[PDB]
RNA sequence: AAACUCCAUAUAUAUAAUUUUAAUUAUAUAUAAUUUUAUAUUAUUUAUUAAUAUAAAGAAAGGAAUUAAGACAAAUCAUAAUGAUCCUUAUAAUAUGGGUAAUAGACGUGCUAUAAUAAAAUGAUAAUAAAAUUAUAUAAAAUAUAUUUAAUUAUAUUUAAUUAAUAAUAUAAAACAUUUUAAUUUUUAAUAUAUUUUUUUAUUAUAUAUUAAUAUGAAUUAUAAUCUGAAAUUCGAUUAUAUGAAA
């Protein structure tokens, strides 16, 4: 069953990328928040994928 | 000769295995269950705050598609939230590999059964 | 605008900080003192305030040595030490450095404020 | 913490006599640290070696 | 763009900006066009070996 | 001005609370909740009444940081081992005492929103006390009554008395007439100035004249009083008094506020404490056999041996700190015969459930829904969350853009 | 010279009566890689070949040390040592105090800061480390004072255990959650209002100045107390109250 299924990815290489950008001084996870609160809000108000 | 021995599992249906990150280290029991984990007897979510390195610890499970076949009781020490997720993860994939060892392959391509050796080094 | 014993305070501005941060030789632990024993609450701002109560304010302050009586009297500390000839009133003469600070660089703001009539 | 303070001296008192301690409620400085310090002056002493090597 | 609006909090800033983005407003659109305006200009000086 | 009216000035917190986003929210059609129902809603996810919905928006059932606004209304999970269990032992259990427990985020808050809406649709008084911070972070007026001997604080005890007639049905609060004659200072700007005072004399006036009572601040600690002595007093109308976030009571013995010595003052020596404490440890006690009481805790607050010694949990330890330990606070509620309801975390099934319900709301993104397994879904999410958080379960599907 | 090697990493054996417990460990020995294999493609000096991709196997991904020659007659006679030359009642030796800490300008290297992707509080069945140290010691808990219920911080009193995989220095910190935060009328308050109630809306009041220094910043300075020492004046460290510069 599983020699059909492809690998899951490990993460996302566009949000990655974003969210390295954000960072400052090895503080991922404040920078992580900052994207997923403001993906959040334009969910939100656009009721779409952000 | 070799100096190895088919790995089984033990009297009560669990896999043993040990993981280390950085200067951290994690001893799993993985037993076929429903998906319940625990981390030093605490809940994941009180344990882990960082949705990153809960992730991380499902991924091997998520590669063999056998997120919910399996009951996971971790003990980890030294390192920090980090180094501990990872080593749990590194040892997830180890430990996996008793119940079917035809999915190492694909556990070995995913890139959970290699140690990482990243350390913090001394500046020369 | 509430004016108490001269100073002016915007309304917004918090009772207890507002009273350490314009009035001199009142701090922020004097001031808590001031406003708990006048009844006012933690946090409450100039504006709330009435003027039987901006009236309790300046009694209680003028109970204490503050403003003009508490610089007279670092003036009269730095004046005295000028007086005895100690090594250290010379220094706020010559608008040095008075306690051990070296000279060879920095000493910028003991240049612009060290002298017998301080501020 | 509800262990009235009385009670709570007495038994140090009394502990402190077994154990042949110094008890010292007011906390007056008694100097006993001083009585109590090691001597250094045999190590300091010897720093540079023994002097009686043949010669 | 983001951090010319008025919310103290980055994440509120980010999100506003990517909604009107998302929404066609934009005035980074400007800086794009003007970029590939001046490449257009020098599309002769292109070595292609 | 830099900001313009509909400009989000707000921190991200509170521009999710207060900026209206649920408007354009998909209208769903879900059941209605109904206790004396919960037969057909048991295990599903329900909305609450239009009944309900007016009267817990003014007890403050709803929180922030509860993701409400992704609904056009909030909604719950009529949960068989937590709501159906608390709501059966409410109805049953002869003292009605209850303090609801739990880790951070398993759903405290919701089923206490659960108790308001049975008791708003079984004919109930509601006093709530949302946010028990507001009276003891020392961010309001507090007066000294000599009569009541204790600190009254005239700010919140009108934003309090407000709440609880616009949040309980005017007719309930019409049957209990008053039990005494009271007289009051008038405050009302339309007549305050031609009469001195306002009788409410018994038998004549009822608890609804009482609660619209405009008195002077001085003299609303003396209307609180009434109101509560009125209640407790009358056995028509039950009465479910119910403080959110009670850890923070006990956990800050001492408030903000300082006497004219400079000296904190004791939480027991203002009136909403030593209220809140009397009907807690059964002082204060209502007539009505199905009068309530339910207390929750927050995991916001910080934690020490005071509940979990009040609850029998751990053993007493007398050389604890008074600042980990409230001894006072123990026998409070030792007294009141309080006891613990633990809200379960979800399981698989209920996971489902709700992971279900985010499906028909568009609230998913489309890499959980596109390319992957219903089955896969549910076990990813149900070991993200923790087995079984209803916090950490919406974070991962709405907050987890990695 | 490279290397061989040692280290790290992976695994095996041995050792521990698993209370010196970290067996998820400790440290002796040995093994392992300078990875290997096939497959298609592209070039070639086309062959017993390279560059790529692809599948397969594997834990496998990083470091070290040392020198061969020569140059700067580069630094050091102040780590110690040698020749020459000079001093020998002094250029040698000891004690007291002072200086090496002076202050116009200039230069190098650092620390702190100039606020909201960032600072401040709080988080006790105590989130989560590593490597070190303790017989010329490391100092627990408790009590007392600053000081207030307590906590926190500082010191005193007292001196438990450990000379150590045992006890102590020492509950790591950031993180994360909540609360707060001047500039900012983006606030607060009084009424009324709400199916946003830790909140919305309405009407009033909430300042003036202002390219600017605040509830940022913590230099400077007054006073009191403490710590080490025989001794803190030139010239040490810490705390409290007050001061609050530049930026
Ligand atoms: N039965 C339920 N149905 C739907 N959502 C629920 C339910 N229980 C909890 N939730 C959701 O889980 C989250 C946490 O709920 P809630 O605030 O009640 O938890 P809590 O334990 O009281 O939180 P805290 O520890 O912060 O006080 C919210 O997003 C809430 O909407
Ligand atoms: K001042
Ligand atoms: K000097
Ligand atoms: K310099
Ligand atoms: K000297
Ligand atoms: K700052
Ligand atoms: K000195
Ligand atoms: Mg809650
Ligand atoms: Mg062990
Ligand atoms: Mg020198
Ligand atoms: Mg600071
Ligand atoms: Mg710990
Ligand atoms: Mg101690
Ligand atoms: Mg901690
Ligand atoms: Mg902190
Ligand atoms: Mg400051
Ligand atoms: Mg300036």
């Amino acid at each position: 069953a599983l020699k059909s299924v492809p690998i899951p990815p490990r993460k996302n290489a566009t949000l990655d990328h974003i969210t390295n950008m954000i960072m400052r001084h090895g503080k991922k996870e404040k920078a992580q928040t900052i994207l997923s609160r403001a993906l959040y809000l334009v969910y939100c108000q656009t009721r779409q994928d952000p | 000769s070799n100096n190895i021995k088919i790995k089984t599992l033990d009297e009560f249906g669990r896999s043993i295995a040990v993981g280390k990150r950085k200067s951290s280290t994690a001893k799993v029991f993985v037993v076929r269950g429903t998906g319940e984990i625990l981390v030093n007897g605490r809940q994941l979510n009180d344990y882990f705050l960082k949705m990153k390195d809960r992730e991380s610890i499902m991924y091997p499970l998520q590669v063999i598609e056998s997120v919910g076949k399996y009951n996971i009781f971790a003990t980890t020490s030294g390192g920090g939230p980090t180094g501990q997720a990872e080593s749990i993860m590194h040892a997830i994939a180890k430990a996996l590999v008793v119940f079917n060892p035809l999915l190492k392959s694909r556990l070995h391509k995913a890139g959970v059964l290699t140690r990482d050796y990243r350390h913090v080094e001394r500046k020369k | 605008v509430v004016h108490i014993l001269g100073k002016g305070f915007k309304g917004k501005e918090v009772i207890k900080i507002a009273l350490a941060s314009k009035f001199y030789g009142i701090g922020k632990t004097t001031a808590e003192k001031i406003c708990s024993k006048l009844g006012l609450y933690p946090w409450m701002r100039m504006h709330q305030l009435s003027e039987p109560q901006i009236m309790s304010i300046a009694s209680e302050l003028s109970t204490m040595t503050i403003e003009g009586d508490a610089r007279a009297i670092v003036k009269d500390n730095i004046a005295l030490k000028r007086k005895i000839g100690s090594y250290s009133g010379m220094r706020h003469t010559l608008h040095l450095p008075v306690r051990g600070q070296h000279t060879r660089n920095n000493a910028k703001t003991a240049r612009k404020l060290n002298k017998i009539d301080r501020r | 913490m509800n262990v009235p303070k009385a009670r709570l001296l007495k038994v140090a008192e009394l502990s402190a006599k077994i154990f042949d301690q110094n008890f010292n409620p007011s906390g007056i400085r008694t100097g006993s640290k001083i009585l109590n310090e090691r001597l250094k002056g045999p190590s300091v002493a010897s720093y540079y070696g023994n002097p009686d090597i043949l010669k | 763009s983001a951090n010319q609006r008025v919310s103290s909090d980055f994440a509120v800033r980010l999100g506003e900006e990517l909604t009107a983005i998302a929404k066609g407003t934009s005035s980074a659109f400007e800086k794009r066009d003007q970029i590939h305006k001046t490449a257009i200009a020098h599309r002769a000086y292109i070595q292609l070996k | 001005k830099r900001v313009t009216p509909g400009s989000l000035y707000k921190n991200w917190t509170n521009t999710t609370h207060t900026a209206q986003l649920q408007q354009t929210a998909v209208p769903l059609a879900l059941p209605i909740f109904n206790f004396d129902d919960i037969s057909k809603t048991l295990n599903k996810v329900v909305s609450y009444s239009n009944k309900q919905y007016k009267s817990l928006h003014h007890l403050g059932s709803f929180k922030k940081s509860q993701f409400n606004e992704l609904f056009q209304k909030p909604v719950c999970l009529v949960r068989e081992d937590a709501t159906n269990s608390f709501l059966k032992k409410l109805v049953s259990h002869p003292v009605k005492k209850f303090i609801i427990t739990g880790e951070p985020g398993v759903g405290k808050t919701v089923l206490l929103s659960q108790a308001h809406a049975y008791a708003v649709d079984s004919k109930q008084i509601i006093i709530n006390i949302s946010y028990p911070e507001l009276f003891l972070n020392g961010r309001n007026d507090f007066s000294y009554d000599d009569d009541l001997k204790l600190f009254i604080q005239p700010m919140y005890l009108k934003k309090l008395i407000r709440k609880i007639l616009k949040a309980n049905d005017p007719a309930l609060l019409k049957s209990i007439e008053l039990s005494k004659d009271y007289k009051f200072s008038n405050a009302n700007p339309k007549n305050a100035s031609v009469k001195p005072f306002v009788t409410l004399n018994k038998t004549k006036n009822t608890v609804l004249d009482l609660l619209s009572v405009m008195t002077h601040p001085h003299n609303r600690g003396k209307l609180m009083k009434a109101i509560i002595d009125e209640l407790s007093v009358q056995s028509k109308v039950p009465i479910m008094f119910t403080v959110d976030n009670f850890s923070k009571v006990l956990t800050t013995a001492y408030s903000a506020y300082r006497n004219t010595e400079n000296k904190q003052i004791y939480s027991l020596d203002l009136q909403m404490g030593k209220l809140m404490m009397d009907i807690i440890s059964g002082e204060t006690k209502f007539a009505n056999g199905e009068s309530s009481t339910i207390l929750a805790i927050s995991g916001v607050d910080r934690t020490n041996k005071t509940l979990p010694v009040a609850l029998g949990k751990i053993p007493v330890d007398p050389y604890v700190t008074r600042y980990h330990y409230e001894p006072k606070f123990v026998e409070l509620l030792q007294k009141g015969n309080v006891t613990e309801f633990e809200v379960p975390k979800l399981n698989k099934q209920e996971v489902n459930e709700l992971i279900d319900y985010y499906k028909q709301s568009n609230v998913l993104l489309d890499k959980d829904i596109t390319g992957k397994k219903w089955e896969n879904l549910i076990d990813e999410k149900y070991f993200l969350s923790g087995n079984g958080n209803p916090r950490e379960l919406l974070k991962s599907l709405v907050l987890s853009h990695r």
